RNA sequence: CGGAAGGGCACCACCAGGAGUGGAGCCUGCGGCGCGCUACACUGACGGAGCCAGCGAGACCUUGGCCGAGAGGUCUUGGGAAACUCCGUCGUGCUGGGGAUAGAGCAUUGUAAUUAUUGCUCUUCAACGAGGAAUUCCUAGUAAGCGCAAGUCAUCAGCUUGCGUUGAUUACGUCCCUGCCCUUUGUACACACCGC
């Protein structure tokens, strides 16, 4: 199965999200154009590559 | 310099330059049937009487 | 499979246990009493 | 070129000196060697009852030689481990001073240790030379 | 007070504020004249910078921060008497 | 007294029971050298200690 | 016999009643010490 | 004191209540906070600009703080004090957290890389070290005790050679490339070192 | 044995230390899940502070509690002294339509200062400013000592 | 006199006194070799500076070390710190300062605690 | 002695920082 | 062609220094047994979270890694594994036992699969590093599982603790020892054999994640 | 941050919306500087993605 | 009375914490459509604990 | 009650 | 009096972990509630071997010698803890983890030991098979574990207070919830922002 990777561009704080839940803009490591706002749980900083199964979906708010 | 001999519920590795008991495997329940070394001189197999 | 029977609700050891429980309980009772009266 | 027990390791020299005294045989092993618990805080006698006394003698000699002169009481405090009280917590305990006296009188019979001023037992010149030789043998045991 | 300035400021006050009295005060040298000699030899140092004139009034912070100059024979025999030489710091 | 510390003493054979000690506990005491103190707590393992 | 030191007082309903009435008085009066900020 | 350079007017004379004698100072890159570090107090006093009042006075330094610097990029502070130490503080984002660094002697000079991950420091021994900030690990040092032309005094009783007068460096500056260094202390010299080869480049009497 | 009985307070700029034995501890954890404290800067109520020793005490406690409270700080603390036994309880309070109404909350106990030293606690050797005399003639009778 | 220096390695409660001089290539941990350290698995840990920097000046140089205080871990860390400090002291004083800088930057590149001490000073929040 | 131990001041420089059985006794 | 001459005397030591030691000075290896090259990460997005490039003999460096936020990533991975395995009340802070059991496990893995035990470690870690996890949305009461991603740091920590716990329970009340069972679990997760509790756990997590994605 | 969080699809929608009010200049004259400021933050934020992108209708919009 | 084991064991919630992994869970409903027990168990998988 | 940015997105 | 907004803070919030308690036994503080101790074994038990600290100095503590398995006692002399490391043994069995009880024997203290004052030796080998409802607490030399020393006016002796050793997992972000607090006159001074 094809698995894609995406490096963090910019962390997104001050939003209304559940504790532990992190909301992060990433860019496709393959194609530097595409930027998708997904969600990451663990402790993370900027400009590190992440793993992804589904690409077309973007992780929305979780109250 | 070493060789294993099966025995009563026990495998005995003897030396050659000394010809003395170096190791005694006795974790078995009944009498060991076979004792064979690997091609790399580290891992040995002991066929038992339990199958 | 072997069925089992539950118990629910040494004679010398049981009466030793009951007697020593009596000693401990009665002793601490009188000790707290006499401590309160002394203070 | 001149070596000693401070240069050789502990366990290898102890077991080798035990086996050397075993093949010597001139030690006068006592009669209750297979009944003593070697301490009161222990639970079982030594498992290998064949050479535990020789190991003890080698370890005592090594301790004296690393030291200079000792008493039976100081060796007893050294060899004494911790006891297991059970329901209560644990505390320190001491070993068999009779066993230490048997070892010490045996080594004094052989002549490796001897009586010592200000009180004690010390290593002899012949005994020190023998320790030096068996240290050389144990280090050149690698053929 | 104001009487403390109108009365208590002395030549002795400014003289004990002088440096070799402070060295003899902190027992840097056993005597004040040997403190002066250490000042001349520059075996001391006053915070960031060492010193060479005894005619010096020391601010309280530099009084807390005055000591010997590094790699000096005097501090070396200090650490030799204390048997705590650390040649890593060329002490 | 059969065991003493700095400002502390362990005293036996004054009472028959720790109950007697508790009936007389927390109390002003002094001794023949004239010196003061207080009985505070019974010792549990012996009776009048 | 005699005792050596003051007894530790055990606290009763009447004691805490008198206390809380004293508190009610001090707060009705609003009179109570505070660490007010130093002026200037 | 905070001043204009276009209307040319003092904005604010920030002061401590005791008015302690600030030596070192650093300013926020966006210009929101100002910090001053004295010698008698060695407590880092920090004011906001528009408030005019102090926000805080950081402690943790024992003995006077030689110098202060702000890594503008991550915008944190390094404070070098005569406890032979550095102490880096991150003060925003509910952090208020600390990273101390022991060095071998009392530091008296401090500066940061214009990129903001390495830091150069000059101590009394004359060695100028460099540290990665994030791992807080020494990048590496350059000796300076040898290449110092100190001068002799007329009232000297020793030589100019055996004098410990200016065997360190008191002020340093980075190249804006972060590859050269201009260092100047109490001596008669101004030196120019290189970062990657860790060698000097030039000495001007 | 898990029973709090001693509390020492030291002032860090080389300040004094107040050594108390606290006994009659009643904890909110022990009593109920009553909720949480308001954590507003509380009001202070000192009672029966007569001697200059008591003046030093009220100075120390006034200064350990935070400066400049709100006039409408709705939790109040008490400092109730009697028989040389200071005792304290947390009190939130409101005024009624006519009078006042309080709720005792927080802790509840009796402590007693058995020592006051000039230096800090890590001294253990600095000059004691006030020492309790247990072994004296008038010990169960003398107040403020 | 003999070119010799003396340093210390100081851990939690472990102090190690080191005496360094030009010698025949012997290292004596309390009269025993460095091959006779106690825990038998931190032998590599105490070996670290020697194999880090090479064996030649250690053939040139004899060191005697005597250690007091601290547990086993504190002891061995104080020991290897004392080794590094004594060797850099000797190679500063009697040997070249340039080579001193080389071994210094190498030891700082691997592990600075051989040079400087790690003081776990407490912090409040 | 404890107070003088606390204020040892380890930078003092004093100038004094630079200084059969009967058969054995007869020998010595 | 060209050469440098740098050694000029045969280095003789009055303290007898062994041959493995005089080869370890040439190349540091782990337990002086396994080299530090040819152990590279097989997958992106986990490099620089895995730090293996710095050589060592034993994983007992006392470097303070408990202060910053990524010092755990800067830490040598074997040291973190030891800190993880020494996690029981009867095992709190027993680092020499930890190092010895690690040495045993590495010998056993090098016996079974002779390639490299530390490379088997790296591969099993990268294998069982999970990819998606479902948080519990409270939903005002409708607490359901909603799948999002996971930081590679957390992937690392969870994989380490997962293999740690798996070996722990595997040799908990069992005649086999912790060292050999951790060898087996490590080979299992290096295979992605799915008979390992760690791989099964990560698989069912990402299964639930793909379900309620 | 509420301008930071938006994905580029919504960014593109916003550009079309700017084009629409640019037709409706009269409404633009009511909130022109706000319009400029948010537009500028948008383009400065997402600049690399859009400049890697290509769309001639978007080009004409910008013109 | 054999003292071999605790038999009736009060355990921790939940049942899912005390269930096997490959697992099918069914509730008998009076409204849900009828099935056959033998046909259901035979159509079940091999390593499944119903 | 929604969040800003989200509200801007849906509007 | 209420509503609304904005901001901040919280191991009484979110989030990640850890560690206990509550299950067995023992001790101890409360009238059936609480605080600790020992176990539930293989990272374990046992036997040898090796040995690394610190706090503590108002007929007492002792170097050494003697015998006694031991407990012990004797004559003389002055005023180096455990956990840990190696080897071996055991091995998955309420088994050798666990030591509860009981008997027997030997020694010391005390008038007298009897209801074993106390220690030791052997035999007897129970419960406990990792602790439900739940519970708490916490972000580095931390939790934890280990042992050592002193009781030095309150309080403490199967207990308090000091001391050393070893030593971590996971956060170090967020107000999303749980609250709780602040603001909703820039007032203040450049430039910018904002503008009931």
């Amino acid at each position: 199965t094809p698995v894609t990777l995406a490096k963090v561009i910019k962390v997104l704080g001050r939003t209304g999200s559940r504790g532990g839940v992190t909301q992060v803009r990433v860019e496709f490591l393959e194609d530097t154009s595409r930027t998708i706002v997904r969600n990451v749980k663990g402790p993370v900083r900027e400009n590190d590559i992440l793993v992804l199964m589904e690409s077309e979906r973007e992780a929305r708010r979780l109250r | 310099h070493d060789f294993a001999v099966t025995s009563s519920t026990r495998v005995q590795i003897f030396s050659s330059r000394t010809r003395q008991v170096i190791k005694t495997f006795s974790r078995f329940k009944d009498v060991v049937y076979s004792a064979s070394f690997r091609s790399d001189g580290k891992l040995l197999c002991a066929g038992d009487a339990t199958g | 499979i072997p069925t089992h029977a539950p118990k629910y609700e040494d004679r010398t050891r049981s009466e030793i246990n009951k007697m020593k429980a009596q000693l401990k309980k009665e002793r601490k009772f009188t000790m707290k009493e006499i401590r309160k009266d002394a203070k | 070129p001149g070596v000693s027990v401070r240069d050789v390791a502990a366990q290898d020299f102890i077991n080798a000196y035990a086996s050397f005294l075993q093949r010597q045989g001139k030690l006068e092993v006592p009669g209750y060697v297979d009944i003593v618990k070697t301490s009161s805080g222990n639970e079982m006698p030594p498992q290998d009852a064949e050479g535990w006394f020789y190991k003890r003698a080698a370890s005592v000699a090594r301790h004296i030689y690393m030291r200079k002169q000792v008493g039976v009481g100081k060796l007893n405090k050294l060899y004494g481990g911790a006891k297991s009280r059970g329901v209560r917590p644990y505390k320190h305990i001491d070993a068999s001073g009779s066993i230490n006296r048997k070892v010490l009188q045996a080594l004094e019979k052989i002549g490796i240790v001897e009586i010592s001023p200000k009180g004690g037992r010390r290593i002899s010149e012949n005994g020190q030379r023998d320790l030096d030789r068996i240290a050389a043998q144990t280090l050149e045991e690698d053929e | 007070k104001i009487s403390d300035l109108e009365n208590k400021v002395t030549v002795s006050a400014i003289c004990r504020r002088r440096l070799p009295v402070i060295m003899h005060r902190l027992k840097m040298a056993e005597t004040i004249q040997d403190a002066v000699k250490f000042i001349e030899q520059g075996h001391v140092r006053v915070g960031p910078n060492l010193i060479n004139d005894p005619a010096y009034l020391v601010t309280r912070n530099m009084e807390d921060y005055v000591t010997w100059v590094d790699n000096s024979k005097i501090k070396k025999t200090l650490l030799r008497y204390r048997n705590q030489i650390d040649d890593f710091d060329f002490s | 007294p059969y065991k003493i510390f700095k400002n502390t003493a362990f005293i036996k054979d004054m009472f028959s029971s720790a109950m007697e000690v508790a009936r007389f506990e927390g109390a002003q005491i002094k001794t023949v050298s004239g010196i003061r103190g207080e009985i505070k707590r019974a010792l549990s393992k012996p009776e009048g200690h | 016999f005699d005792r050596t030191a003051k007894p530790v007082p055990v606290i009763t309903s009447e004691v805490t009643e008198s206390l809380e009435d004293m508190i009610r008085r001090r707060i009705q009066d609003s009179n109570f010490d505070d660490l007010q900020r130093r002026t200037l | 004191r905070a001043w204009d350079l276009i209307r040319y007017r003092n904005f604010r004379t920030f002061t401590g209540t005791e008015r302690i004698q600030f030596n070192c100072l650093a300013v926020d890159p966006s210009g929101e906070v100002v910090c001053a570090g004295s010698l008698d107090n060695f407590d880092i006093h920090v004011w906001s600009v528009q408030t005019g009042q102090l926000l805080d006075a950081l402690s943790g330094h024992e003995g006077p703080v030689s110098c202060l610097s702000f890594s503008q990029e991550n915008s944190v502070l390094a404070s070098a004090s005569w406890d032979k130490t550095i102490r880096i503080w991150s003060i925003f984002g509910r952090s208020q957290q600390v990273e101390p660094i022991e060095v071998y002697s009392d530091v008296l000079a401090l500066s940061m890389r214009p990129d903001g991950k390495e830091v150069a420091v000059s101590t009394l021994k004359g060695q100028i070290s460099i540290f990665n900030i994030e791992d807080a690990k020494q990048v590496g040092n350059i000796d300076c005790r040898k290449d110092i032309i100190s001068g002799r005094f007329n009232q000297d009783r020793f030589t100019a050679k055996n004098s410990e007068r200016s065997k360190f460096f008191t002020t340093i500056h980075y190249s804006f490339d972060g590859m050269a260094i201009v260092a100047g202390g109490n001596n008669n010299s101004i030196c120019l070192y290189d970062v990657p080869n860790e060698v000097l480049l030039k000495r001007f009497i | 044995r898990g029973v709090p009985t001693s509390l020492t307070i030291s002032h860090f700029p080389h300040g004094p230390t107040a050594q108390f034995s606290l006994h009659n501890v009643v904890m909110r954890h022990d009593i109920i899940n009553a909720g949480n404290q308001s954590e507003v800067n509380p009001h202070l109520i000192f009672d029966n502070f007569t001697t200059a020793l008591g003046k030093r005490v009220v100075c120390i406690l006034k200064h350990l509690f935070n400066a400049g409270p709100k006039k409408d700080s709705e939790r109040v603390i008490t400092f109730a002294n009697r028989g040389d036994f200071i005792s304290v309880r947390q009190h939130v309070y409101v005024r009624t339509r006519e009078g006042v109404e309080i709720a005792e909350v927080g802790p509840r106990f009796e402590m007693r200062l058995f020592e006051l030293r000039l230096g800090t606690l890590e001294n253990k050797d600095a000059d004691v400013e006030w020492q309790l005399r247990r072994f004296i003639r008038t010990a169960n009778k003398k107040d403020y000592l | 006199a003999v070119p010799s220096v003396q340093t210390f390695g100081k851990k939690k409660s472990a102090t190690a006194v080191a005496h360094v001089k030009a010698g025949k290539g012997l290292i004596k941990v309390n009269g025993s070799p460095i091959t006779l350290v106690e825990p038998e698995i931190l032998r590599f840990k105490v070996y670290e500076p020697l194999l880090l920097v090479g064996l030649d000046k250690f053939s040139n140089i004899d060191i005697r070390v005597r250690v007091t205080g601290g547990g086993h871990v504190s002891q061995v860390y104080a020991i290897r710190q004392a080794i590094a400090k004594g060797l850099v002291a000797y190679h500063q004083k009697y040997v070249d300062e340039q080579s001193k800088n080389e071994l210094k930057k190498a030891f700082t590149s691997y592990d600075r605690t051989l040079l400087i001490a790690d003081s776990r000073r407490p912090e409040p929040k | 002695l404890r107070e003088k131990a606390k204020e040892r001041n380890p930078d003092e420089y004093y100038h004094a920082m630079h200084s059969s059985m009967d058969q054995v006794k007869l020998l010595k | 062609d060209f050469e440098v001459v740098e050694e000029f005397t045969p280095v003789v030591l009055a303290t007898p220094i062994p041959e493995e030691v005089q080869q370890a000075q040439t190349e540091i290896k782990l337990f002086n047994k396994w080299s530090f090259e040819e152990v590279e990460v097989k997958d992106a997005s986990l490099v620089d979270y895995v730090q293996v490039r710095q050589p060592i003999f034993v994983a007992h460096t006392a470097g303070r890694y408990a202060n910053k936020r990524f010092r755990k990533a800067q830490c040598p991975i074997i040291e973190r594994l030891t800190n993880s395995l020494m996690m029981n009340g009867r095992n709190n802070g027993k680092k020499l036992k930890a190092v010895r059991i690690i040495k045993h496990t590495l010998d056993i893995i090098n016996v079974l699969t002779d390639q490299n035990p530390i490379q088997v470690v790296v591969d099993a870690i990268t294998n069982t590093g999970p990819r998606e996890d479902t948080t519990r949305v409270g939903g005002g009461g409708a607490a359901r599982r909603q799948a999002v991603d996971v930081s590679p740091l957390r992937r690392v920590n969870q994989a380490i603790a997962l293999l740690t716990i798996g070996a722990r329970e595997a040799a908990f009340r069992n005649i086999k020892t912790i060292a050999e069972t951790l060898a087996e679990e490590l080979i299992n997760a290096a295979k992605g054999s799915s008979t390992s509790y760690a791989i099964k756990k990560k698989d069912e997590l990402e299964r639930v994640a793909k379900s309620n994605r | 941050d509420a301008l930071m969080v938006m994905p580029f699809s919504y960014v593109l929608k916003f550009l079309k919306f700017i084009d629409t009010v640019m037709q409706n200049k009269t409404l633009l004259h009511s909130h022109l500087p706000l319009i400029c400021k948010n537009l500028f933050f948008i383009i400065k934020f997402n600049h690399k993605e859009l400049v890697s992108q290509k769309n001639e209708e978007l080009k004409l919009q910008i013109n | 009375v054999n003292s071999e084991e605790k038999l009736l064991k009060v355990i921790k919630n939940p049942i899912t914490d005390h269930l096997p992994t490959k697992c099918r869970k069914v509730t008998l409903s009076f409204d849900a459509p009828v099935i056959r027990v033998q046909d259901y168990i035979e159509k079940l998988d091999d390593d499944e604990s119903i | 009650s929604l969040k800003a940015g989200e509200r801007l997105m849906e509007a």
